């Protein structure tokens, strides 16, 4: 209970049983590295801004002798404040100071310097920089980019399943990948060949890319086949034999040995006659003639008489060849080994393919090959080989693809440049060839090795180097003929462009999205979002239906169960508890090491490479407290699948039992007693919930509250805290600690609580305190309460007294039956904030200013508007009620000759012919919460503007002032220390004020010093105190950017406030979303002995096929925890002492199973009991954990405490018929939640408007309306029925005419009743439109 | 509007909300106040509509007694997915629908939608009660089993 | 030169779709897609050959998931349309939606 100084007041039973080593992390590590990657500057050149500045600087590239290096990316200030931005509508941004210097080169001067110019600041680029939570703002709303994951550079496998060929045979390619450029792949026929592909082209030569490495084909075939010698000196005819390098060969003849046979006509070749042939030191023998026929020669041979065309590159010999080299007198022969006998010969197949072995036509063939056509140049093909060739601009091997190019090839090295060389495409050849032999299995897709995670830092450097390169392409534009045109202060780089492409970057469409104002649980699982969406992951290479797939990679890296309900499901994979992402990139959970007798405490970060070498413990086994394995059988696991082992083979062990959840589900008590679909559902009834008014704590949680509410920062963390001074319901002020302080900034910190403004998805956001007055705070402890927050832990909805039966109707799968008692406490009442955005148009002739006065308005309505258009602070907007004045400009009309009286009486079309006005379109109700007028630079928008200029002053006044009156007040009590030792004159000073007349005349030197440090400590306060408050003023009263065709944006804060109705979209947190059937009251529901009504009912049918166990379980607890909350209560009502009800709250906090949760008291005495038994008088807040939680025998001897019986079944009355009811029910509390949707929202049926020329589709009743979808299916099902005029009305007359609407409304008003049926005003349209051609139609019976 | 469960009003009968109501059959209501002499002109029945009073909603019950009305699913991929039944008020804004036709509808009551169309004409009317009501369909157009089955 | 027409037609069905269904989020606007996936895509194979033989669409798949595996052609090509469609139309729908907060003087 001294942990963070709010869990004293709110006791958690924790029942944890495994024990946990490492806490809870920030929750956004994810958000936060990258960015205090990129921002953060490193000397060393890795991994940052200053990496990406080192590798592209400094260029010139038109003989110049003039570089450009530029080491300054440190200093950068924002504007403005966040929130201030925030609010007014600007984008939150800082400049970049970069500092520039220059050297000017002579004619034929090496390293000679005669000219250089000095730059302090040069303005380019404007980066947005995130908070500690990671929103940063673009026009006043907060934008989270989605981290994605994409393919890692390095080398990948493919089996490819027999797809184009549909045969059954295996293809394995290796595709190199770059980070930048051109991929390659290899290819594997049908008939056993190899080929390229290169950007997705056609099929290219085999040898052409092996080739041009400026070798021969003799040399690579060399490299192929190894050490055979085969030899004829004299028709001699004989080889050298190879015991050890096969294992099996059909000898067809006799082989002898030195005058004696070896092996003979099918003989044994078994063990025993490869050992005798080896033991005896046996020379070079006769070899059978038809051992030579199947041979190829190797190298290239020449003959005595003739020269080149004969052995040149996979020359099958026969009769005609043989003549010719005894001929010849060939002392040594190279022939075939048949190497990789599991694969085969495939090297010399490809050589027999390709015709091509010369290196100058291989290089014409792939400049060929590359464009669809072009004439051979001599010069092309070397560029166009240098362009394939790795280089620096445009090929990219960085530190991670190095070093999985390192890890691929089982190489020791890690650091290198970033290109390929001469032997690196020969390894992956070899590598390709060991793949195919089957030594080294086929790496998967899916795994998270193969895939790297990147973040917005990563996205936001890629960005960047777009427009760095433009940079530079604008620097070697300006620096062509510029010798002494340089001009360093005025011809710069103009920084518009690369800020709006960094606007466009965050601001873009995949991307950049809007964070969710619900629950905001949801909003920190956005922060931890991981999708693959986007432009990186829009090319698909490799990929299908076994990437939505889940594998077992994903155990503590990423979570199964967080996926939205879309299409998109399995494609998103939100980030686990504990898991980090590792410095190259990769995600990596920690595992603690197990010694061979004890279990160390360390920890260490495991990747996806490292596991699958080693072996991994489960995370629920036993384990004692000096770390002893009692279990001679621990159930284990080594590769994913889990298999028994011993104690001893495994050296990891998992942390705690929360791995394999994310942050997002963890709230769910009994993940395994609920389905995994359900699970899912439930996390997507979690992902949207308004916040409630009374914000009730979870009864059952999970103990992820306090840890959700204190990492997500919508509510105030308090740092270097202590003495309160000073809170109301919107400031917090904080006495500086002792222990802590900075010398000359000890001061106070302010707390600005944020009242109710707009969020994203119109929910209104609230900070309650938590302090009231005179309490000491930790660094960490929490002060403000926001939505759906219970002082300091998340609670995203409430929970209510549940009843298990069959009702009489109104529960029919999963209804969900409420009391009116919830209506009476005004429970989970929505407060829906809207948007009420002005628009004042500017047209070519005209005024701009929009005023008020407007006509054609009654008086009650203009009763309720100040002036210039504007309502007072307060005033209810009902339908159709003015909340702005909508003004069109006096132009377009002046130059009229007529409607001189309506200029007169309405001039200028001050309003419009029949329009509601522009508040909310109608239906609604509610009053106005703030106005958000904001001006330009010279615009005389004072008059309606004045208000907000003297209250925002008043409220900076307010703000910091008291930090400095505190100051001033420490001055004043060190004139008072300070004039002790001479001339004590306190009853002077006590009566006269200003300093005793400023410090009279006392002893000489401590006078000096006294006026002196006085004067300037005076001084110096009143100048920084005017500095402030002017440079305050100037930053509040100015202008900011807006759209020319509008002149001012009025934003005006619209709350409504929505009662009670029957939609609802009412669910909970185990997938079981209800409706209201019906309002039923208190009098008529069922209620225990002790008289108490039960405030819902669901239906237990839906529990069999829901599989939702732990919904019983959760149920069973909180009736157990509001009984032990109900006896509290009634010991309070009773006023019983304090030592009686301690033991009760010691014997509630003890009484269990080994949940080793070792919280006691006598720790504080006497007081902050009756506060801790306020708190816990509505219900004991139990943490049950997710894996590692309750039991049932836990629930049991926790509910016998609570006075209630074993099994749950409290037997229950009827409060409509007073039978006593047979089956007795198990009722109890569930945690309940309201979604977004609403009922009265989705309204629709649209009535008979005006202004509609077709279809129905503009200006019909709702927001913005439009009239279709009657269905394709709907009018084959009206035929099927056989209904005509129901058809008829489909076609014609209640669709698709204008004068048919006003025939059928004149007969329903003036009571005709008449159809007047036909074809009305559609089949003469298409008359019109066939007989406008040279064909008719004519008109018969 | 949200389809929620009424466990009364006997199966050629649903529920239909009190705010939707009040604004489906506005002609008939302009035409009935034009019928019985209430309403002078039709601002003074424009007029009427808006200030919600009691002989509106006599009037609507009168409108509402004994007309039919459809109740129209999104997915219709057979007949029965349109039904034409007769409409009572419910206090609220959701539908209250009758609990056996979950079965020809193919879905659940987890806040699916239905369109509710409106008969405009006597004919429509005629096509409503007639051939498309709940009570003419007992047993499947396509197999002959009974669609209302208890669940 | 019939490919363009399919654009606009899904271009205006859509725009009528989001100006009905009257959401204002990126994250539920999926259904007036599919509304634009399911309706303006031709039917028989004359339109179809047509379409495709017109610029403006290419054989290669965005999504590996929105392939369909069948023997019959008219399947694939009615989805390759399909899935073009939605792809092409994507980026439309979110221009509208910045077009449609205000368009209509409402």
């Amino acid at each position: 209970m001294v942990y963070s100084y709010t869990e004293k007041k709110r006791i958690r039973k924790d029942f944890g049983k495994r024990p946990q080593v490492l806490d809870v992390p920030y929750l956004l590590s994810i958000q936060l590295d990258s960015f205090q990657k990129f921002i953060e500057q490193d000397p060393e050149g890795q991994y940052g801004l200053e990496a990406a500045f080192r590798s592209v600087f400094p260029i010139q590239s038109y003989s110049g002798n003039s570089e450009l290096q530029y080491v300054s990316y440190r200093l950068g200030e924002p504007v403005f404040d966040v929130q201030e931005c925030q609010i007014r509508g600007v984008t939150y941004s800082a400049p970049l100071r970069v500092k520039l210097r220059l050297v000017i080169y002579e004619r034929e001067a090496p390293e000679g310097t005669v000219k250089d110019i000095k730059e302090q600041e040069v303005y380019m680029g404007e980066i947005p920089l995130m908070t500690d939570n990671g929103t940063f703002v673009i026009n006043g709303t907060e934008r989270v980019i989605v981290s994605q994951l994409h393919r890692s550079p390095g080398v990948f496998f493919d089996s490819d399943k027999g797809k184009t060929h549909s045969s059954g045979k295996v293809l394995y390619n290796a595709r190199i990948i770059p980070y930048r450029g051109s991929w390659l792949d290899f290819e594997f026929d049908p008939k056993d060949n190899l080929f390229v592909r290169i950007d997705r082209r056609r099929k290219l030569p085999a040898t052409i890319i092996l080739r041009a490495l400026n070798y021969t084909t003799e040399q690579i075939l060399d490299l192929f086949f190894e050490k055979v010698i085969f030899e004829i000196r004299d028709n001699k005819l004989q080889m050298e034999l190879v015991p050890e390098r096969l294992r099996g060969e059909t000898a067809s003849f006799d082989i002898e040995a030195n005058g004696k046979v070896y092996v003979e006509k099918g003989r044994r070749i078994t063990a025993r006659h490869i050992r005798q042939l080896e033991k005896d030191d046996v020379k070079l023998i006769e070899v059978p003639v038809e051992y030579i026929a199947g041979k190829v020669v190797a190298k290239d041979y020449i003959d005595e008489s003739t020269g080149e065309l004969i052995c040149a590159a996979n020359m099958e010999l026969s009769l005609d060849l043989l003549a010719k080299l005894s001929q010849s007198g060939h002392k040594r022969i190279e022939t075939l080994f048949t190497n990789d006998l599991d694969h085969g010969p495939y090297i010399s197949e490809t050589l027999r393919v390709d015709p091509t072995n010369d290196r100058l036509s291989a290089l014409v063939e792939i400049y060929r090959m590359m464009r669809p056509g072009e004439p051979p140049t001599r010069e092309a093909a070397e560029s166009l080989f240098e362009n394939l060739f790795f280089s620096e601009d445009r090929y990219d091997l960085s530190a991670v693809g190095r070093m999985k190019f390192n890890r691929s090839l089982l190489r020791e090295e890690i650091e290198g440049s970033g290109i390929l060389s001469k032997d690196d495409i020969i390894d992956v050849m070899k590598k390709l060839i060991d793949i195919r032999n089957g030594k080294g299995e086929v790496d998967d897709i899916d795994h998270l090795g193969n895939r790297r995670i990147r973040s917005v830092g990563e996205m936001a450097e890629n960005q960047f180097r777009v427009g760095l390169v433009r940079v530079e392409r604008a620097v070697k534009e300006r620096l062509s003929l510029g010798d002494l045109d340089t001009l360093m202060p005025q011809d710069m780089i103009n920084a518009k462009p690369i800020s709006a492409a960094v606007k466009e970057f965050f601001g873009s469409s995949q991307l950049s999205q809007f964070m969710d104002q619900n629950n905001p649980l949801s909003e920190i699982t956005h922060k931890r979002r991981i999708s693959a969406l986007g432009p990186g992951g829009l090319t698909r290479e490799r990929a299908g239906f076994e990437v939505r797939d889940v594998h077992p990679t994903h155990y503590g890296r990423v979570c199964p169960i967080e996926t939205p309900e879309g299409p998109n499901i399995g494609l998103i994979n939100s980030l686990s508890v504990y898991a980090q992402t590792n410095e190259y990139g990769f995600l990596e959970t920690p595992y603690r090491k197990v010694t061979d007798g004890v279990v160390t405490d360390e920890i260490h970060y495991l990747s996806a490479i490292e596991e699958g070498n080693y072996v991994i413990a489960q995370a629920n086994s036993n384990l004692d407290e000096e770390g002893h394995f009692v279990e001679d059988l621990v159930t284990c696991r080594s590769k994913g699948e889990s298999s028994l082992f011993s104690r001893d083979q495994v050296d990891y062990m998992d942390v705690s039992t929360q791995q394999v959840v994310s942050v997002g589900a963890s709230l769910i008590p009994f993940l395994e007693h609920d389905d995994a679909n359900r699970a899912l559902m439930g996390a997507n009834m979690q992902r949207q919930a308004v916040p409630t008014l009374r914000a009730d704590k979870p009864l059952v949680g999970t103990g992820m509250e306090r840890a959700v509410a204190v990492d997500s920062g919508v509510t105030a963390v308090a740092k270097r805290g202590g003495v309160v001074q000073y809170v109301d319901a919107s400031r917090i002020v904080i006495k500086v600690n002792e222990d802590e302080m900075y010398p000359g900034e000890a001061g106070i910190d302010i707390y600005n609580l944020t009242k109710y403004t707009r969020s994203n998805q119109n929910t209104c956001i609230n900070q309650m305190p938590c302090v009231s007055l005179g309490e000491p705070v930790e660094r960490g402890d929490v002060l403000a309460d926001g939505p759906s927050t219970d002082l300091g832990e998340l609670a995203l909805g409430q929970n209510m007294r549940v009843a298990f039966m069959p009702w009489n109707g109104y529960n029919f799968e999963d209804s969900i039956l409420v009391s009116e008692r919830v209506v009476q406490e005004d429970r989970f009442t929505t407060i829906h904030i809207q948007e009420l955005a002005c628009v004042s148009r500017d047209t070519k002739l005209g005024p701009e200013e929009i005023t008020a006065d407007i006509p054609n308005v009654g008086e009650a309505a203009l009763s309720k508007l100040d002036e210039s258009g504007i309502v007072y602070i307060g005033a209810e907007v009902t339908g159709g009620d003015i909340l702005v004045g909508k003004v069109t400009p006096k132009g377009e009309t002046q130059l009229t000759p007529e409607e001189k009286l309506l200029r007169a009486i309405f001039g200028e079309k001050a309003s419009d012919v029949k329009d509601s006005s522009l508040r909310v379109p109608n239906g609604v109700s509610g009053t106005v919460i703030d106005v958000q007028v904001f001006t330009r630079d010279g615009v005389e928008k004072d008059k309606r503007a004045l208000e907000i200029e003297e209250m925002q002053l008043k409220q900076a006044k307010k703000d910091l002032s008291e930090e400095l009156q505190i100051l001033e007040a420490g001055l004043f009590s060190r004139i008072r220390a300070v004039l002790v030792a001479g001339g004590v004159e306190a009853e002077k000073l006590d009566k006269l004020p200003r300093d005793r007349w400023l410090e009279l005349g006392l002893t000489d030197e401590e006078k000096q010093n006294q006026l002196e440090q006085l004067a300037e400590q005076y001084d110096e306060l009143k100048h920084e105190f005017e500095k402030k408050l002017e440079a305050k003023r100037r930053k509040i009263t100015q202008g900011d950017d807006l759209a020319p065709g509008v002149l001012k944006i009025v934003k005006v804060y619209l709350a409504v406030k929505r009662r009670i109705q029957p939609g609802d979209k009412m669910a909970g947190r185990h997938g079981n979303k209800g409706v209201i059937s019906k309002i039923n009251p208190i009098e008529d529901m069922p209620y225990d002995e002790n008289g108490t009504p039960v405030d819902i009912v669901l239906n237990p049918l839906g529990v069999p096929s829901r599989m939702n166990i732990g919904q019983i379980l959760e149920t069973h607890l909180g009736m157990a925890a509001k009984g032990i909350g109900d006896k509290i209560n009634a010991m309070l009502k009773q006023q019983q002492e304090v030592a009686k009800l301690r033991e009760f709250i010691q014997r509630a906090y003890d009484l269990g199973a080994d949940v080793r949760q070792k919280v006691d008291l006598s720790t504080f005495s006497d007081e902050e009991v009756m506060r801790l038994a306020e708190n816990l008088r509505k219900g004991m807040p139990i943490a049950t954990p997710v894996f590692d939680g309750a039991k049932e025998a836990e629930i049991k001897e926790l509910l016998k405490l609570g006075d209630l019986p074993t099994s749950g079944q409290i037997r229950l009355y009827d409060g409509r018929t007073g039978e006593q009811f047979e089956r007795p029910v198990t009722v109890g509390y569930m945690y309940m939640l309201k979604l977004n949707h609403l009922v009265d929202d989705k309204m629709h049926a649209r009535s008979t408007g005006s202004y509609s020329l077709v279809t129905q589709q503009p200006l019909g009743g709702k927001a913005q309306f439009g009239g279709q979808r009657f269905g394709e299916m709907e009018v084959w099902a009206l035929e099927a029925y056989g209904a005509a005029y129901t058809l008829q009305e489909m076609l014609t007359v209640k669709s698709d005419d204008v004068n048919g609407r006003t025939k059928m409304y004149k007969n329903i008003v003036d009571g005709n009743h008449q159809m007047e049926p036909g074809m009305p005003e559609s089949f003469n349209v298409l008359l019109k439109e066939i007989r406008s051609l040279g064909i008719n139609i004519e008109l018969e019976d | 509007s949200v389809i929620t469960v009424g466990p009364y009003l006997r199966l050629h009968q649903c529920g239909l909300p009190k705010k939707m109501a009040l604004e489906l059959f506005k002609p008939f209501i302009y035409g009935k106040l034009e019928l019985r002499g209430l309403a002078t002109t039709i601002k003074a029945a424009k007029k009427m509509v808006e200030r919600e009073e009691a002989v509106v909603w006599d009037i609507l019950d009168e409108v509402i007694r004994e007309h039919p009305v459809l109740l129209n699913r999104a997915p219709t991929l057979h007949r029965l997915g349109i039904q034409a039944f007769e409409p009572v008020l419910i206090e609220g804004k959701a539908i209250q629908l009758h609990p056996l036709v979950c079965a020809a509808y193919n879905a659940d009551f987890d806040g699916d939608q239905m369109a509710v169309h409106v008969p405009l004409t006597l004919e429509a009317q005629l096509e409503a009660r007639a051939l498309m009501m709940s009570t003419n369909n007992i047993l499947s157009p396509a197999n002959g089993e009974p669609i209302i089955v208890p669940s | 030169m019939t490919y363009n027409n399919v654009f606009d037609h899904a271009y205006e069905m859509l725009k009528e779709n989001i100006r009905y269904d009257d959401i204002r989020d990126t994250d539920d606007l999926h259904d007036a897609i599919h509304m634009a996936a399911d309706n303006a895509v031709p039917h028989y194979y004359a339109d179809i050959f047509s379409v495709m033989a017109s610029e403006g669409i290419d054989l290669e798949f965005e999504d590996s998931g929105l392939m369909p595996d069948t023997k019959d052609v008219i399947r694939i090509l009615q989805a390759r349309i399909y899935e073009q469609l939605t792809i092409d139309l994507w980026e439309d729908a979110e221009d509208l939606l910045n077009e449609y907060l205000e368009e209509v003087e409402e």
